[PDB]
């Protein structure tokens, strides 16, 4: 009936024309981050993650 | 008001439109394509097709598509799963007619010129390395290859040997056989229903029917282990469950929220998650645990996902699997079933609030079922799930053949037969 | 004449010497080390140890080892299996005393200086990419990882994530725990027996006993598939057989030569190979097929190896496996058994002709069994194999749990459960 | 009793001081070469295969 995002877990990539590429829905699922020392590393092809997609205007 | 207007065309195309009185508009074209429809000779053609939406078409050059959309402040994005692709356009209410013309040139008359396709091959390497900075992404691609022999085991990203070798003749052949009118749906959000229809009668000269049947997916009970230098161990353990749009699929959705499907309170201790409480009794170190649910058109997967440290990974997986065994032998309260139906009901209504989530929800219903259902109907199907069906869905997992994928320092991670 | 002089020292060291009257000499030190003795935290330490024989020791700098060996025209080489390492020195008869001193500094007192070990890390990447230009090399490393859970699944080459991160403290710890006198044998070929002994009493101050017991290898019935862009498909299919030095190991050696273990005539059609004749009945295209036999100290593998084209790979594997099933149900002539005993007898005597093959043969017998046996004894053990034991070794393969590894275009290659 | 090279099939690498690196014993096993078109490719880190190890002197 429904999407793959409703019954959450299988992932999806996006490409934009003026925005950044996103991977998945529940891949950074949390309370692995409240348990200590979950570091996102420095990258060599690094990206902006908030990526204008939630901007105030 | 004006809930939805739903219409089948005589060539098989689905058109749906809801008239808001919102200052913005949204148009989406949804296609039955993606990585499950490629074979062993053209692996990675649908990843390159996702990255090629700005290239030269027959009606507009690559300069006019970039400049013409940016001149009014609009956007163009492509999103893909293993079973579908979606082309989305958004702008303000008075600019929507000229961005609808750009969307039809991209999907119904592309050119794949030699020098433009050759310059785009290096973008496959950049796009894959960005996505693989998340350890969840490569674990979930190994899990589909371990679980299936074909037709759902194909990755969303191009294989490494194949970067540089996707040809223009392969891109022309993929669009010719998979972008057809009986596999497509056009969904609008701030446009009237007569305007979308005469838009739709400008791509029917070619693409008249169904293009190519895909192979039915066959379950493999495999296992893939990937030793590397990451600091934490990611593991997944699944079995085959049920296809989307069945009464057994609703019982696995309720079972996921009984066990635990993500947190509700910021920095909370997950007090209602029975999986999280059973692991945290014996483990006194940082971890995470979740129930996994993936549902497709002819198959599905259900299981557990753990993130742990290397020396503690065997203790986390064994205690998580033992909690599912207690539900399968009858230990289930009706208070915990009713609390799980509330999280499943509230999460469905919250995922349809925005324009982005509402448009994706109508598009999936149009390709899978060919109709639209009100959310009042969806909320009554969740109410009809009984306590006997939640126990019977946990018995299908316990007695079923397993698949596994793990990554990290795997010196204490158990094998799938142990 | 002067066949061999065999001697145990009170610290456990084995010394063997044969006095030729040849103008050249050869000294070899054989050690129970190699990739089966490393765990998940120091993977690749024994590959870097193999590449580090020219580095600075306590008795000679890295300049004096290169210049001092080249000044007399000598050589220094290291060879490794999963279960042993061997250090070999060769020169003319009058120069052998000063190259014996260089060999003892390399193995009994090395220094692993920081800047020399750091400059050697990039040689791991060059050495692995040279070896992997042969498609047989990576198929056979995937096959050991598919067949075992530990302790024979480790690769001979360093993993890619680990290149750059092998430390000097890991190299010091590996030599301290695995290069000990009760795990070592010293074999000479143009030197007298009193000269090797006082050489041997200059490495006993440390390394007095047995260093570390390795884990017993546990069989896994796994499967690893590697899709790439090679033009031919390489596949292997094995089961667990027998350890070296048993009566059942001799029956699997005879069974290998019944089926076919390589060609005897240049550009010949392999008229006596029963595997090659059964495949070539239905396949009319380029292929190759062989019987595989690998025997270790506590386990062994036996099976088939095919090289074929992509569209014909399923037909080659199924017809090769059916021929082994006919032998297991009793179809075996005594004429074919006697012809197979002749190829096994003649191949053993031809592999011991040169000085290189004779020195390796004495070194393996000293570590595995701790004694030397004349080739007249080896030829009588092959004669005692009966026709009932060849049929019983083919029944252990047919009813045993399988392992598989394949590479190439795998769109027509069957899965191990099919 | 015997070597791994006697019961042929498990492979071995070598490193020398003045000679080339060799892989295995029966890895280039033949009459895959009398059947047609077995090409050894051009390499980027290419090596000498006869590698002085059978020289006439």
């Amino acid at each position: 009936m429904l999407s793959v995002a409703s019954r959450s877990g299988p992932f999806a990539p996006v490409l934009s024309a003026t925005s950044r590429g996103v991977a998945g829905a529940l891949r950074p699922l949390v309370q692995a981050a409240l348990p200590a020392t979950s570091e996102s590393p420095v990258l060599d092809a690094k990206r902006s993650f908030l990526c204008r997609e939630s901007l105030s205007g | 008001p004006q809930d939805l207007e739903f219409t089948r065309l005589p060539n098989g195309l689905v058109i749906a439109s809801l008239e808001n009185y919102a200052p913005a508009s949204r148009i989406g074209l949804f296609i039955k394509a993606g990585s499950r429809y490629e074979d062993s000779n053209n692996l990675g053609t649908s990843h390159l097709l996702r990255l090629a939406s700005s290239l030269t078409t027959k009606g507009a050059s690559s300069f006019k598509i970039t400049r013409g959309i940016e001149a009014v402040g609009g956007k163009l994005s492509v999103t893909s799963t293993r079973e579908s692709m979606a082309y989305t356009v958004e702008c303000l209410r008075d600019d929507i007619e000229i961005l609808m013309e750009f969307l039809l040139n991209v999907t119904a008359a592309p050119e794949f010129r030699r020098w433009e396709v050759a310059a785009l091959q290096s973008q496959l390497r950049i796009d894959k390395a960005v996505a693989f900075q998340n350890p969840q992404a490569q674990v979930l691609e190994n899990l589909h290859a371990a679980a299936y022999r074909n037709a759902l085991a194909n990755s969303l990203y191009c294989p490494d040997y194949r970067i540089g070798k996707v040809t223009p003749d392969q891109l022309h052949y993929y669009v010719q056989n998979h972008f057809t009118s009986a596999r497509m749906a056009l969904i609008g959000l701030g446009v009237s229903h007569p305007v979308l229809k005469q838009v739709a009668e400008r791509f029917l000269n070619m693409r008249g029917g169904l293009g190519l049947s895909g192979a039915k997916a066959k379950y493999r009970g495999g296992e893939i282990r990937d030793q590397n230098g990451d600091s934490l161990v990611h593991a997944a353990l699944v079995a085959e469950s049920a296809a989307t749009g069945s009464a057994e699929a609703n019982a696995f959705s309720v079972l996921q929220h009984v066990l635990g499907a993500g947190p509700h309170v910021k920095r909370g201790s997950n007090a209602t998650s029975s999986l999280y409480q059973a692991v945290a009794k014996g483990v006194h170190q940082p971890f995470d645990v979740s129930a996994f649910n993936a549902s497709y058109s002819d198959s599905g997967l259900f299981g557990i996902y753990t993130i742990s440290q290397a020396a503690s990974a065997g203790d986390v997986i064994k205690s998580a699997y033992d909690q599912v065994k207690a539900i399968a032998q009858g230990n289930l309260s009706n208070t915990d079933v009713q609390a799980a139906k509330n999280k499943l009901k509230a999460g469905y209504l919250m995922s349809v609030e925005s324009s982005e989530g509402f448009l994706d929800e109508v598009g999936s219903q149009a390709l899978v079922a060919g109709s639209y259902m009100q959310p009042s109907t969806v909320l009554q199907q969740i109410d009809s799930v009984a306590d006997a069906d939640v126990i019977n869905a946990a018995k299908k997992f316990v007695s079923g053949r397993k698949s596994m994928a793990a990554s990290g320092n795997l010196g204490h991670t158990p094998f799938v037969d142990e």
